[PDB]
RNA sequence: GAUUAAUAGGGACAGUCGGGGGCGUCAGUAUUCAAUUGUCAGAGGUGAAAUUCUUGGAUUUAUUGAAGACUAACAACUGCGAAAGCAUUCGCCAAGGAUGUUUUCAUUAAUCAGGAACG
């Protein structure tokens, strides 16, 4: 018995209740009990002795942290995969200017989300935009790459440049005769 | 007399030099309480914008509290003087005051206090403290240790790094307890980490052609000639700076008296200009 | 008087600028209070004071 | 029931398993991804981590500790707070090589300063 | 001899408010540098790599010493400052906003050519 816990707000609480039986039955499948508090707003996990897999506690901790990060329940249970993991990128500390912060976060969004969807498919990743914080998921290579992407966006080189780079990364990694050089001549 | 002083004060109220003259007459008549009275009269009636006259009254009163006062009054006036003036400057004035009065132990405590408080932005505090160290405390190893401490406290920008390193080296060259050999160490390290910095090369050249061994006050013509050769062989020289260095070499060899080295300088300037 | 309280607030902000001449927002407060002093001193010197 | 401290530093380009004493001063064992598979791309691999985990598990059971309380961290200075697939597969491989665990605590050096 | 007291003024006082300013004070980490130990074969990068550090022990583990930097999560469809901008404890120095008053000189008002302070 070893617990992890954090605190959610009330505007998240409603969706946490109405998506929770999915969550607690998936944690029942992973052999770990979980409860929700209502008068205070905490979720309490606890490793039972019938936990067949050891990483259940850490992945449940990241799971409940992303539930706090207000991500949707299907992706929040898609975290249960072997290679699936999260990451955070705080960008309010990186951008000192408020209007420039708003402009560059909107530039990260792009027109109607086509840019974030292009990034999602180019890295097989997931993106959420929670103000000053960047929740992301997927394979570790995609994760390293999208962290590079968000710091370049806050550095104000444009995502169309970045997507051009990633498609070149993709095709130059798919052809096998060119497999190992510094290909910055093509970038 | 005091009436004469009051007449000249109603003539010129902002005049700090007359203020210190009046309280100095009060020192000569030993009424240190009325001297305090006069000093605070200056601190009130000297006008708002006259910062130099205010600090003159301030540092004079600090001289009083170190000379005839005691620890509690000198610390409270130190607090008030930094409260109403610049902390770094009143601290440096009390430091030079301690240097003058010989109270070198509490001087050292003030020095460690000011390198703690204001070593973050002042390079000059480390300069003055190394000056104290190569002077009367006579610990050059402590001076270079506090130089390493300075490289810890500061950033590594050009001004702070490449200005405290040559100012410390100049102190090494100018103090007989400072070992111009260690100054040459510092300068060699400077021109190793930045060999493109010909103004720093020039400053080394000035420092060797000036009074390097202050224990007996010549320069050293052998290493003068060798460093001048290295200044000729270092890459990156614009022809203006090259001509200036050849002129400086010629001037020093005229000061030396060796016409053979003079004509060597002329011939090597010719073959350098041949390009 | 109103001018008396204005010039009182003015000499207070002047002596604080003496305490630290680096406070430029306080210097801006000085320029606004001196503009008000000029205006109301002229407007009540016109009446005879 | 002897206890110990198994520290884990699993990045995305290398993975560390470094068991120290219960106080954390006497390093018992340490093995890496290059002391594992030694392929500079697969140096942070779940498989290299399985190999490393079996190596440390065998040596610590040879010293006879048989129970751990795992500390877990990552590049907490500037990069991510999230540890590696090496850490995932290493915890799985450890408690499937068989020793029992009490509590696990992931301690990661969070900065309140970063930039 | 002296009007309405203005649903325009400014001030005064009282309770307030402010991640407003300036200055000193108290922390918090984390980074670097130094030391000490346990180390004991790589570490470190990258899409793959290389450079680099590595039996004098790197990377790692822990404990200190020094340093500068900024103040996470709270943190906002907010708040303050005219603007740049503004987020640790405490304290001071003045100023500023709103509220109220059983507070006053009664046009003092508004606008900007010239010009001037802060980036």
């Amino acid at each position: 018995e070893s617990s992890f816990m954090t605190l959610f707000p009330k505007y998240r609480e409603r969706y946490l209740k109405d998506c929770w039986p999915l969550v607690t039955k998936a944690l029942e499948k992973h052999g770990i009990a979980a409860t929700l508090d209502i008068v205070e707003g905490s979720m309490t996990v606890k490793t039972t002795r019938k936990t067949y897999d050891p990483a259940a506690i850490l992945k449940a901790r990241d799971l409940i942290k992303l539930l706090a990060r207000s991500v949707p329940a299907p992706q929040a249970l898609k975290i249960l995969e072997d290679g699936m993991a999260c990451d955070i990128i705080k960008i309010r500390s990186m951008v000192r200017n408020k209007e420039r912060f708003v402009k560059r976060r909107q530039r990260l969004l792009g027109q109607n989300g086509t840019t974030l969807k292009a990034l999602e498919l180019l890295t097989q990743t997931y993106i959420l935009v929670h103000g000053n914080t960047v929740s992301v998921m997927g394979g570790y290579k995609g994760l390293k790459e999208v962290r590079r992407v968000v710091e370049d966006t806050m550095n104000n080189i444009h995502p169309i440049y970045l997507i051009k780079e990633l498609m070149i990364k993709r095709e130059l990694a798919k052809d096998p005769a060119l497999a190992h050089e510094d290909w910055s001549r093509y970038l | 007399t005091a009436s004469d002083f009051e007449r000249l004060l109603l003539g010129q109220p902002d005049s700090s030099e007359l203020w210190i003259a009046y309280m100095a007459s009060q020192m000569q008549v030993n009424d240190l309480s009325s001297a305090r009275q006069i000093a605070e009269r200056a601190l009130k009636t000297i006008n708002i914008r006259e910062e130099t006259e205010k600090l003159n009254v301030w540092i004079a009163y600090l001289n009083l509290e170190v000379a005839y006062g005691t620890d509690e009054t000198v610390q409270e006036v130190f607090k008030r003087a930094c409260t109403y003036n610049d902390d770094r400057e009143v601290h440096e004035r009390l430091a030079s005051i301690y240097i003058q009065s010989g109270k070198y132990k509490e001087a050292e405590d003030l020095f460690e206090k000011i390198v703690k408080k204001y070593g973050s932005e002042a390079p000059h505090v480390w300069y003055n403290y190394a000056h104290f160290l190569h002077t009367k405390s006579n610990k050059p190893e402590q001076a270079r240790a506090l130089l390493k401490r300075a490289t810890q406290v500061l950033g590594n920008t050009k001004d702070t790094y490449l200005y405290l390193l040559p100012k410390f080296a100049a102190l090494e060259f100018r103090s007989p307890n400072g070992d111009r050999e260690q100054g040459r160490t510092l300068f060699e390290k400077l021109l190793a980490t930045y060999p493109k910095r010909f103004d720093l090369w020039n400053q080394l050249l000035d420092l060797e052609t000036s009074a390097s061994s202050v224990a007996k006050n010549p320069a050293d013509p052998s290493v003068i000639r060798d460093l001048f050769e290295r200044g000729t062989k270092v890459k990156g020289l614009r022809p203006r700076q090259a001509k200036a260095w050849f002129r400086r070499w010629a001037q020093w060899e005229e000061k030396f008296g060796d016409a053979k080295s003079r004509e060597k300088v002329s011939a090597k300037a010719q073959e350098w200009a041949r390009a | 008087e109103d001018l008396y309280f204005l010039i009182k607030k003015a000499v207070a902000v002047r002596k604080h600028l003496e305490r630290n001449r680096k406070d430029k927002d306080s210097k801006f407060r000085l320029i606004l209070i001196e503009s008000r002093i000029h205006r109301l001193a002229r407007y009540y010197k016109t009446v005879g004071v | 029931l002897v206890f110990g401290v198994a520290r884990i530093f699993a990045s995305f380009n290398d993975t560390f398993v470094h068991v120290t004493d219960l106080s954390g001063r006497e390093t018992i064992c340490r093995v890496t991804g290059g002391m594992k598979v030694k392929a500079d791309r697969d140096e942070s691999s779940p498989y290299a981590a399985m190999l490393a985990a079996q190596d440390v598990a065998a040596r610590c059971k040879e010293l006879g500790i048989t129970a751990l309380h795992i500390k877990i961290r990552a590049t907490g200075g500037n990069g991510t707070k999230t540890p590696g697939p090496g850490a995932q597969s290493a915890l799985r491989a450890l408690a499937r090589s068989g020793m029992k665990i009490g509590r696990i605590e992931d301690v990661t050096p969070t900065p309140s300063d970063s930039t």
